């Protein structure tokens, strides 16, 4: 039999990782029938291969493989290196190869100039000897079916696909498995009966890219002739651990009014990959559940749900949904009823953008959660470590609040421009009429008249104020628009985000905010138009990464011993220069087996000014604030490889724990280096 | 050439004959989609190519 | 303030009314791949 | 503003832009009648005052 | 009668004035011209009330007929655009190199 | 001329050779090119051998 | 394909997708309910000589 699955599947490390349990099938026993097979020289062989032909040709052949019929290729080298192999060590001659030429190979000559074989090598061509030759040309399809039918093929290129290849010559002349009944991996076949493919997972989940491809087209080109099976098909025909790869489900659940006792379903949707460890945690099952609990406002368990994943989309119409924030009729999401679970698998949490150490700036909307979602994150704190302390992250309003008339009171007096308005509820209502949205001609000349005091004032001022932070520490900042980040130069990571709710409503449900709440939402509309247009990306895309990793580094280190497992790496400062004491900059945590191998990398190759003053800090350890800035180049992800659960904030600040006298402050030209106990 | 088995069978089922009037309701409707673009016809002639 | 709750609601409302079927954006790559 | 706001008839600009493309390409030297006559008439989103 | 002097500044004076000057934009592109995404990429909706939409045009024309003429589809054409930017003059390879080894590329 | 002509410091054959190898094959990097070259120099072998060196 | 007389020189082709008034017979609104299609393309004589 066999099976194929979304993910790259490997002999060595699948069956470590399982990957069906991943897919959610219950293939745990002692089943060790279960055998997995070496697609990833396979999966790198389509990349390659997709250079130079065409994605339908390589694709609609690669579909044409009989994987359980053990066959390889073996490339010959040039017609000129392979004569040169014939005369030196001429005992591997076939015999196909002319009685002349193997006559005058056999000689001692020089063969400086035999007027005789050069024209015999003249009208010699490899095509004729060697029987299956695939081609420079070979148009592939009868690669894959020379690889159906023979033991060994012989190619005079490297851009072949569908088995190994193996050197025929020495390495002189070039430049530079058993059955086991259930054999599964990637890129489903149709070569016998018996070939199946996993269904249950959705083709716009899958994350390899070229899986997907492969996945797109065979699908929509042979539909009615694959066989599918459910991942409880499958369990029922059987019967250095990785962070930052999670197991995301999505959950199935539908509105209901239970009014006076009589059930009325509603509305159906869908959660959009919420992860796995999260529901486990929360403790989520098949039941109904109130999502209020109290004045009007979200649980928060479902606050934090509606975070941590993609968007919810009507199941009816295939479009995004964003619920409604407030409690106020025609649609008020009050309970809920979850119905079940469908496509599950891994993704990595890990964003591509993100590979050096250094600040993230996160833009959001205005009316968003951001005041909650920092109230329930500063909480978490897994081993000890407080992920995300509210030290560590910049309020929205921090930049424009540093001001003598603050922003928000600058553009308050932006009546005066327009043509007449008298009075700010006049502007708020000669701008939106009686509802929101307001007159887009009116907007636009009130825009023309915010834009020059975003463009003076606030750029100016943020240019500072953000180099200022930088200078005392890694800090998570919000923004109301990319463009606050971009014209005034952010330096750090940009990530766009955006809530599943509907922001606008929150501008009123809040009271006790600076001008009416008309002029706050006229004010989100001003930020909106100042927006340049681009993928805000489901907020949860961070969320996740924050709070995943450490979830599944607790069940490793749970009850491991704390010195053993921890680390810490900051900026050094020798025993001298007092007229040792070093800034953190980092706290890792990770198994006992991984600080050993952390312990030994370089560290040291990283410079920085650290200029420490003699300020105190009321917080309870007696420690002294400082700063720091990076010279050269910024500390890679790399070092702190994907088996160690660091943090993403730190302040930078130096502990007096010895004869305590705080002196003149310096600046000292600090080293980057580990520090942890003897472990 | 192309060979086809010569034996008793177990029963395939492949759904692929169809009548000239679809073909030609297809053909309309490719015909009315393709209309006067010529960015939609010039790659089937390269292909052909 | 009642008017201002009514206010909440028209929005509510339009917002709920939304197109759910709409082709704006121009398709001929879309015809030469079809 | 009366009748606008009184009448029932909605002026959406999706039919226009729907019924022909405004990238339509044929005799590559120049514009075709039909990207000609949408650029003439940019279909809106405006005031029909 | 007027001075020829190259003017002479701190490197770091030309990188923070310069670079600091952004666009000063007074009709933005409405938000509901864009089409939903398609990989990184929005598509202006064909009803736009923009000026932006003659632009879209002309670019949109230009790369179809592009696209259409055959020499941009033989190995020469391809092999001659690659090797045209290859050049003995600076390129900063360093950051390349430290950037590719971040992901555990030789 | 009035300019230093760099002449080679006669660098070390291995390194040398795989430089220029590696530089090759970026600079032929389908199988066409390289299928049209060789099909070059089998027909010259054939034919202009001789004429040329 | 016609070789050289007028007669039987084809001036357009054209698709008809609805009918038009009261009537109701296709071979009755085809000949002014119909959209017309095709589009030239260029070629080179040197290149084909």
């Amino acid at each position: 039999a066999y099976i194929a699955v979304p993910a790259v599947v490997d002999s060595r490390s699948s069956e470590a990782i399982g990957l069906l349990e991943s897919f959610g099938v219950d293939a745990g026993s002692d089943a060790n029938d279960v055998s997995y097979q070496d697609h990833d020289y396979v999966v790198d062989q389509l990349q390659y291969m997709l250079d130079g032909y065409e994605a339908g040709d390589v694709i609609d052949a690669l579909v044409y493989r009989n994987w359980l019929h053990h066959s390889v290729y073996c490339l010959l080298p040039p017609k000129s290196q392979l004569l040169e192999y014939w005369k030196s060590n001429p005992s591997v001659i076939p015999d196909n190869v002319d009685r002349r030429l193997r006559k005058r190979l056999m000689l001692k000559k020089d063969l400086r100039k035999d007027d005789e074989y050069n024209q015999l090598a003249r009208a010699f061509k490899i095509s004729d000897v060697y029987a299956p030759l695939i081609s420079s040309t070979t148009s592939p399809m009868t690669m894959i079916q020379n690889l159906n039918q023979g033991e060994i093929v012989y190619t005079t290129t490297d851009r072949v696909i569908g088995a190994r290849v193996l050197l025929y010559a020495p390495r002189k002349y070039y430049a530079s498995v058993p059955h086991s009944r259930f054999n599964v991996g990637t890129f489903p076949s149709i070569a016998t009966p018996k070939c199946s493919v996993m269904s249950g997972v959705d083709i716009e989940s899958i994350p390899n890219e070229f899986i997907k491809l492969f996945y797109q087209r065979v699908k929509s080109i042979h539909a009615n002739i694959l066989n599918d099976i459910s991942p409880q098909i499958v369990s029922d025909m059987i019967n250095h651990v990785d962070v930052y790869r999670v197991d995301v489900v999505n959950v199935l659940f539908e509105v209901v009014d239970v009014a006076d006792g009589l059930r009325s379903v509603s509305r159906k949707l869908i959660m959009h990959t919420v992860p796995v460890c999260i529901l486990e945690l929360l403790g989520i099952e098949i039941a109904d559940y109130c999502i209020r609990q109290e004045d009007g406002m979200f649980t928060d368990w479902f606050l934090l749900l509606t975070m941590l994943s993609d968007g919810l989309t009507d199941r009816r119409t295939h479009c995004q949904y964003l619920i409604n924030p407030s409690s106020m009729p025609p649609d008020v999401i009050l309970n809920i009823s979850i119905t079940g679970f469908i496509n599950r698998h891994t993704i990595d949490v890990m964003p591509d953008v993100y590979d050096f150490i250094k600040p993230i700036g996160a833009v959001l909307p205005k009316g968003s959660f951001k005041s909650t979602i920092m109230r329930v994150l500063d909480s978490i704190s897994v081993l000890g470590v407080k992920i995300m302390p509210r030290a560590h992250v910049v309020d929205s309003d921090e930049v424009g609040e540093q001001m003598e008339p603050t922003f928000e009171h600058a553009v308050m007096e932006i009546y005066k421009g327009i043509a007449g308005v008298d009075s700010l509820d006049d502007l708020t209502k000669w701008v939106l009429n009686s509802d929101l949205v307001p007159h887009d001609d009116r907007l636009g000349q009130l825009f023309q008249a915010f834009l020059p005091l975003a463009k003076d004032l606030l750029a100016p001022m943020a240019r500072q104020f953000y180099d200022n932070s930088m200078s005392e520490g890694r800090l998570l900042t919000f923004a109301h628009a990319d463009s606050e980040l971009l014209n005034a130069n952010y330096f750090g990571h940009l990530l766009r985000l955006k809530i599943p709710y509907i922001t606008e409503v929150n501008l009123m449900i809040r009271k006790n905010r600076e001008g009416g709440e008309l002029f706050q939402l006229v004010l989100s509309y001003l930020y909106k138009m100042y927006a340049t247009s681009a993928q805000p990306k489901w907020f949860g895309s961070l969320l996740r990464l924050l709070i995943c990793p450490w979830l599944h580094m607790e069940k490793l280190i749970g009850e491991a011993d704390p010195a053993s497992t921890s680390a810490e790496i900051g900026w050094h400062v020798p025993r001298e220069q007092l007229m040792d004491g070093f800034i953190p900059y980092v706290s890792i945590r990770a198994p006992r087996l991984v600080i050993e191998e952390l312990m030994e990398k370089n560290w040291g190759q990283y410079h920085a000014q650290v200029i420490v003053t003699d300020q105190l800090v009321v917080g309870e350890p007696r420690r002294v604030s400082a700063k720091a800035v990076i010279k050269g180049n910024h500390l890679p992800v790399k070092l702190i490889s994907r088996f160690a659960c660091f943090t993403l904030t730190s302040k930078y600040e130096m502990r007096l724990p010895c004869g305590h006298s705080t002196g003149r402050g310096a600046a000292y030209n600090a080293r980057l280096a580990f520090r942890s106990d003897l472990a | 050439t192309v060979t086809s088995p010569y034996a008793p069978s177990v029963n395939r089922l492949m759904p692929y004959r169809i009548s000239n009037a679809e073909r030609q309701i297809s053909q309309i409707i490719r015909v009315m989609n393709i209309g006067n673009n010529a960015t939609v016809i010039q790659p089937v002639l390269q292909d052909i190519s | 303030s009642s008017e201002i709750q009514r206010h909440i609601t028209e929005f509510i409302s339009s917002w709920q009314n939304h197109p759910i079927v709409q082709v704006s954006a121009d398709v001929e790559n879309r015809k030469t791949a079809q | 503003v009366l009748l606008q706001r009184i009448s029932p008839l909605q002026i959406d600009p999706t039919i226009i832009s729907n019924t022909m493309s405004t990238v339509s390409e044929s005799t590559t030297q120049t514009l075709s009648p039909a990207s000609s006559i949408l650029g003439k008439l940019r279909p809106s989103n405006s005031d029909f005052s | 009668c007027t001075s020829g002097i190259f003017l002479v500044r701190t490197p770091t004076e030309t990188v923070l004035q310069e670079y600091t000057q952004s666009p000063e934009i007074k009709v933005p592109i409405p938000q509901k011209d864009w089409t939903g995404p398609i990989g990184e990429i929005r598509i202006l909706k064909d009803t736009t009330s923009s000026i932006a939409r003659y632009l879209y045009r002309t670019w949109y024309l230009a790369a179809a007929r592009m696209a259409a003429q055959p020499r941009t589809w033989d190995p020469l054409f391809q092999a001659i655009m690659r090797s045209q930017y290859v050049t003995a003059r600076g390129g900063s390879g360093a950051t390349l190199r430290e950037s590719l080894y971040a992901i555990n590329v030789s | 001329p009035r300019n230093p002509k760099k002449s080679g410091r006669a660098a070390p054959r291995e390194v040398r050779e795989q430089f220029t190898q590696a530089l090759s094959d970026y600079l032929m990097q389908n199988p066409e090119l390289k299928s049209r070259v060789l099909r070059g120099r089998s027909e010259w072998e054939k034919y202009g051998a001789g004429i040329i060196h | 394909y016609v070789r050289l007389d007028r007669d039987r020189v084809p001036t357009m082709v054209g698709v008809t997708r609805q009918s038009r008034d009261t009537i109701t017979q296709p071979a009755l609104s085809l000949s002014t309910t119909n959209t017309t299609v095709g589009v030239p393309l260029a070629l080179d004589a040197r290149a084909i000589t």
